[PDB]
């Protein structure tokens, strides 16, 4: 699927121009402060993050900048950005659709979920739409397990879906509109549908139960 | 990384000339003690031998490997270059 | 007492900078960093 | 006593977890958090360890260690480092959304315990390791750990106290490894996910080279109560040497899967048919279920039909407590293609530092596909058996270890389907 | 006034405090099987090949690494010992590749001679193995990544000898892969020792490649006169013609390394 060798090509090369907005500097100079001084270095990641939130994804030269900035040898970044799989790479569309697949949502259906982005979308998981707008991919337990199936599209998490649910959300996207994050069943969270079985009573307030002597 | 060709000791003979074969290119020699090689437990056994057999002998010393410091909880020091980028 | 709805919407309106903007704001609070006594490990 | 089970509304830490009351500070305190720390923190740190001694807390992250104990080699002098408290929000295991809950509904619990149990320890500073696909819950910790800011909750003169301490919330980058106490250590520090070998012990060489205590989420986040309604109380939940509380997650097939919080040493069928709803078509209906999380071992029917849930009875059954995530499978499911996918999991999740983990958990994988599609021999399941037990032991991390029992766990109980598929392979293609 | 005291297979060692079970069996002859310790390297601790066995401890600790703790009885050769390397050796030959006719490490193999003396004799293997491209790091070291058992010695010798930390590791779990991501060359005045630390024919000499086999060579233990430091060398020969030069160890001057013009 994905190479971890980086050959260099007109639209990715150390020529490709990234830097940091004027505005992306500040921020910077914040994630540093949060790390000892001497110790630059952990600073890598959150930074190397914030490159890929202001492109989208990682060309080889915003690897090479991130290293300049922290002063890290280059490799460090390159090891970084190919170990963790939330760094983009390769570019992908404005929507980063992403579907679990463990088992805890495979029992839910999440198959049928991913085969209905399929068709919707005219793609298989790996591709990227011809708008360059939409990138379906499968990932691993995403958190939300008690809320499967679901999918990640961006920084959003879109529950309980129905393969019905799910084509909702793709044309909220086409249209431009925001699909509202959350569960798509009447629950709001994770509680049991069907009314609730716990924390009923009103929570008990300051004080309560304080044991003596404290 | 295997230390077991390290342990005994063992006795040479100085190279002499090998030449090209005419006919065929293979190595020639007129030498008979080319591929001889002794070899006895202690250095003290090596050198009676050549002692009583009359050939000039030269002795080299064991080099053995220096003992070292060692200790994976340095590579992530607080503060000194031992420590390592990457594992 | 309201206990009928759902009380944590705010992530409704979360962009791409928000976590990366109240890390910014929190500066001003935290503590002098400890220092190892060097610039780096030097790479 | 020996029942465990409808714990009183009055008796859960966690009374914001649907999220249904406000979770910001205002909303917090009403509750009880924040209440008579700067009385906690000026007790010291001997009656803060021994207030998690007496409870019997096990760490809720996975291995189950006490809580009391664990957190007491950083009770040392200091030798000129600063000492540090590092929450593992990773929150990486299939089958576990837990922590999700306590970071999005109740933070200002886990920045209590954060400074409680930082306190304990003596640390100057915590860091929230949280998943990088958590992105929203994060911002919801930042909000919170603002507003604790501006009250002078934490940071310089704590509740006036004296104890400074910050608050570092750090996003991963999406590797359940990170998750490892000292494979987050790792990641901290601007490398990559892979775990330290031990010693050191985190305790001596933990963050940045400095003492360092790795936490769960559902761990600190009860340390301030502990400490306010004091160790006996959390002991009168669960078994001797099995205390407390705890969050339980029912998914998989179950009528309505959800995240709720009960007592330890709950019977597995009653965690089930109450909370959850009971199993899709029936109890009869039950095939197997994974006791906490992906890593465990699975067990069928028989052995659900009266174990407890806490860490030492579903250690008699030949598995574990792990995160008290619980997936049920009802006799629809296809088995093998279940755990198939576990290792397909642990295979796609391995750092790939070290031998066995590399090989061995890629190798078990290529394996349980052909036991899927059938095409194996009835002498590979002991083959496959032996090469878990190659992996499981001689790893640098645990991961190997969790990749190995849940193979286990499926030749141990589901023998004969694994031998019947293979027979209708062989007839089908002769 | 220090040496604590431990036992290897019974017999006693009295040795630093800091010294580890791999460099306490050193003392009473025995040498633990290895690929990613180096004595003069980082330890790093991931090939697991030196498990050993500790009295009365149910798990093995790896030698080269665990520190030891008085009192211990290692046990260098009991059956969980021995049980441990069986299993490692046969993951690390799991994917490697069938290439000791076409290779330059073989009859000079720590994975060939290790895998005669710990590992068993059959493979129980019967999937596909996994092929890696090559990487183009200079006209002095050729690679052949399929052999490579991500042992990190390369890395951690390029990091903490040649201080050139170009050398890394991307990727993650079976699929990882070492070398440097993008197309550099690996040029250093030292760069050629990666070929003797390499403990497997992944990195191999360009200029020697193919030309001998070691059991064919002579060996001359002679001097380098390349430069004023006198590094101790070995000279390969093979029918009266020089093959190929190798560093000799000698801990006051050149240790176990040589220059690349020496080289
Ligand atoms: C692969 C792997 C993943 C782990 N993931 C987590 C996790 O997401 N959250 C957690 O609290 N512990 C996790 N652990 C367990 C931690 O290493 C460790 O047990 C825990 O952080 C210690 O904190 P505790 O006192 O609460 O138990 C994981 C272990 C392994 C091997
Ligand atoms: S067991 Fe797997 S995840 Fe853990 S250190 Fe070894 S290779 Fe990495
Ligand atoms: S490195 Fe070469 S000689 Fe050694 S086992 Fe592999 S292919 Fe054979
Ligand atoms: S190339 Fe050689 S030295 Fe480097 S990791 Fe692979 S086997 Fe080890
Ligand atoms: S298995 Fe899909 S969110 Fe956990
Ligand atoms: S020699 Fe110890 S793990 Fe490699
Ligand atoms: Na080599």
């Amino acid at each position: 699927g994905a190479l971890f060798v980086h050959r260099d090509t007109p639209e990715n090369n150390p020529d490709t121009p990234f830097d940091f907005t004027p505005e992306n500097y500040k921020r910077i100079e914040a994630i540093v402060k949060n790390y000892p001084e001497g110790h630059q270095a952990a600073a890598v990641l959150p930074v190397l993050d914030l490159a890929q939130r202001q492109n989208g994804w990682l060309p080889i030269s915003a690897m090479n900048k991130v290293a300049e900035v922290l002063q890290v040898p280059p490799m460090r970044v390159y090891e970084v950005a190919t170990f963790y799989t939330m760094y983009n790479r390769k570019p992908v569309g404005k929507y980063h659709i992403q579907v679990c697949t463990t088992t805890p949502c495979m029992l839910r259906d999440s198959d049928s979920i991913l085969e209905t982005l399929q068709r919707k979308l005219g793609i298989k998981v790996g591709e990227t739409t011809p708008d360059k707008l939409f990138t379906l991919i499968e990932v691993e337990c995403l958190g939300a397990c008690v809320n499967a199936p679901m999918v990640q599209i961006n920084d959003n998490y879109y529950e309980d879906l129905t393969p019905k649910d799910i084509e909702e959300i793709i044309d909220e996207l086409k249209a431009g509109k925001v699909p509202k994050p959350g569960p798509r069943s009447g629950r709001f969270c994770c509680e049991p549908a069907g009314g609730l079985t716990s924390l009923t009573e009103p929570p008990k307030g300051p004080g309560f139960g304080v044991q003596a002597g404290l | 990384s295997g230390v077991n060709n390290t342990k005994k000791w063992k006795m040479e003979f100085d190279t002499r000339e090998r030449w090209e074969n005419p006919l065929m290119g293979w190595a020639s020699t007129a030498d008979p003690l080319s591929n001889m090689v002794l070899t006895f437990s202690a250095k003290e056994d090596a050198i009676a031998f050549a002692e009583k057999n009359g050939w000039s002998y030269d002795v080299e010393e064991k080099k053995v490997p220096k003992p070292k410091s060692k200790s994976y909880g340095a590579n992530f020091s607080w503060n000194k270059r031992t420590r390592v980028s990457t594992k | 007492t309201d206990t009928t709805t759902y009380k944590n919407l705010q992530h409704h309106d979360y962009n791409t900078y928000t976590f990366l903007d109240l890390n910014l704001d929190l500066s001003k609070f935290r503590l002098p960093q400890p220092s190892s006594g060097r610039e780096s490990p030097r790479h | 006593k020996t029942s465990f089970g409808s714990l009183k509304d009055e008796d859960r830490i966690f009374t914001n977890l649907y999220g249904r009351h406000d979770w910001r500070l205002k909303g917090a305190l009403r509750r009880g958090d924040w209440y008579k720390t700067k009385e906690i923190l000026l007790k010291g740190p001997d009656w803060i360890l021994g207030e998690m001694k007496t409870s019997g807390l096990r760490g809720r992250g996975g291995a189950g260690f006490p809580t009391g104990l664990k957190w007491s080699f950083m009770n040392k002098p200091s030798d000129g480092r600063p000492k540090y408290l590092v929450v593992n929000a990773d929150e990486g295991e299939p089958g576990t959304c837990k922590d999700r809950e306590i970071m999005r509904h109740d933070p200002h619990k886990l920045v209590e315990g954060c400074l409680v149990g930082g306190r304990a320890m003596g640390a100057r500073a915590a860091y929230i390791y949280i998943r990088g696909e958590f992105y929203n819950e994060a911002s919801n910790l930042q909000v919170a750990i603002r507003e604790a800011y501006e009250a002078g909750l934490i940071g310089k003169n704590a509740c006036g106290s004296d104890y400074d301490f910050d608050v570092f919330v750090v996003r991963g980058a999406g590797a359940y490894i990170c998750g490892e106490e000292t494979a987050l250590i790792e990641s901290i520090e601007g490398k990559q996910g892979k775990p330290r070998l031990k010693p050191p012990f985190p305790a001596d060489v933990g963050v940045f080279g400095c003492p360092t205590t790795v936490a769960n989420v559902e761990t600190v986040a009860v340390s301030p109560t502990i400490c306010r309604r004091g160790g006996t109380w959390f002991a009168g939940f669960g078994r001797e040497r099995n205390s407390g509380t705890k969050l339980f997650n029912i998914s998989g097939h179950v009528n309505h899967p959800c995240t709720v919080e009960e007592e330890m040493s709950v019977p597995l069928k009653e965690l089930i048919e109450k909370h959850a709803g009971g199993v899709t078509g029936g109890w009869d209906n039950l095939l197997a279920v994974i006791p906490g999380g992906s890593s465990t071992p699975l067990i069928p029917k028989s052995v659900c039909e009266t174990v407890l849930m806490d860490f030492d009875a579903l250690v008699q059954a030949q598995t574990g407590l792990g995160t008290a995530a619980v997936i049920v499978m009802d006799r629809s499911t296809d088995i093998v293609k279940a755990i198939a996918r576990l290792i397909e999991f642990y295979k796609h999740e391995s750092c790939g530092q070290c031998t066995p983990c590399r090989e061995g958990v890629d190798w078990m994988n290529k394996v349980m596909a052909r036991f899927v599609k059938g095409d194996a021999r009835p002498a590979e399941i002991d083959s496959l058996w032996e090469i878990s037990k190659q992996i499981e032991g001689h790893t640098i991390c645990a991961l190997g270890d969790g990749a190995a029992w849940p193979v286990q766990g499926l030749i141990r109980h589901f023998r004969p389907e694994l031998e019947d598929r293979m027979q209708r392979f062989a007839q089908q293609h002769r | 006034s220090n040496l604590i005291e431990v036992f290897v297979d019974g017999q006693s060692v009295m040795v630093e405090p800091g010294t580890t079970v791999l460099q306490a069996c050193e003392k009473v002859g025995m040498q633990i099987p290895r690929f990613c310790y180096h004595e003069r390297l980082s330890v790093a601790g991931n090939c697991r090949m030196c498990l050993v066995e500790i009295e009365k401890a149910p798990k093995v600790v790896a030698a080269c690494a665990m520190p030891v703790m008085k009192g211990w009885n290692i046990l260098t050769n009991s059956e969980k010992s021995k049980k441990a390397r069986e299993g490692v050796m046969e993951f690390l030959l799991a994917n490697h590749p069938l290439d000791c006719p076409i290779c330059d490490q073989g009859g000079e193999c720590d994975l060939q001679d290790q895998s005669m003396m710990f590992g068993s004799d059959r493979s129980r293997f019967l999937e596909g193995k996994r092929a890696v491209e090559d990487k183009n790091i200079g006209p002095l070291v050729k690679t052949i990544m399929t052999r490579c058992i991500q042992c990190t010695r390369c890395i951690r010798f390029a990091s903490e000898i040649a201080g050139v930390d170009d050398l890394g590791t991307t990727g993650r779990g079976n699929d990882m892969q070492v070398g440097t991501y993008i197309e550099k060359m690996f040029m250093s005045e030292l760069s050629g020792n990666v070929i003797d630390i390499c403990p497997v024919g992944a990195l191999t000499s360009k200029p020697y490649a193919f030309t001998a086999r070691p059991w064919e060579t002579r060996k001359t233990e002679s001097i380098d006169v390349m430069d004023a430091v006198g590094s101790n060398i070995v000279v390969s020969t093979r029918t009266g013609e020089v093959m190929r030069i190798l560093p000799r160890m000698h801990e006051d001057i050149n240790e176990e390394w040589i220059s690349d013009k020496t080289r």
